[PDB]
């Protein structure tokens, strides 16, 4: 009955946590470090032209 | 043959390797024709000639 602002529900990423290992779902927190393969096939042919 | 406007451009490459370099050779001919690819060096080859 402590339940003023749960963690839950004032997730300030909008993160609905879900339990049993426990995890916060659909948050809009941080940026993501990607290493991102680029496919060859998404440049040019072999010069820009 | 007639070989003019001649440029070399690298698009990629493996360091210092059997024949990892891939590289395009853009040009204008007057006349086209068949033109021997060289490399004069010893410590460098090219893989067609």
């Amino acid at each position: 009955r402590d339940k003023g602002a749960p963690l839950n529900d004032v997730a300030p990423f909008g993160c609905s946590i879900a339990l049993e290992p426990l995890r916060a779902e659909n948050c809009a927190v941080g940026s993501i470090p990607i290493s991102i393969d680029i496919p060859d096939a998404a440049f040019t042919r072999i010069s820009e032209t | 043959p007639t070989v003019s406007d001649l440029e070399c451009k690298i698009t990629e490459c493996t360091y210092a390797s059997d024949f990892g370099g891939i590289a395009t050779v853009a040009y204008k001919s007057s006349k086209a024709g068949n033109c021997p690819i060289h490399s004069p060096s010893g410590v460098a080859v090219i893989k067609e000639n």
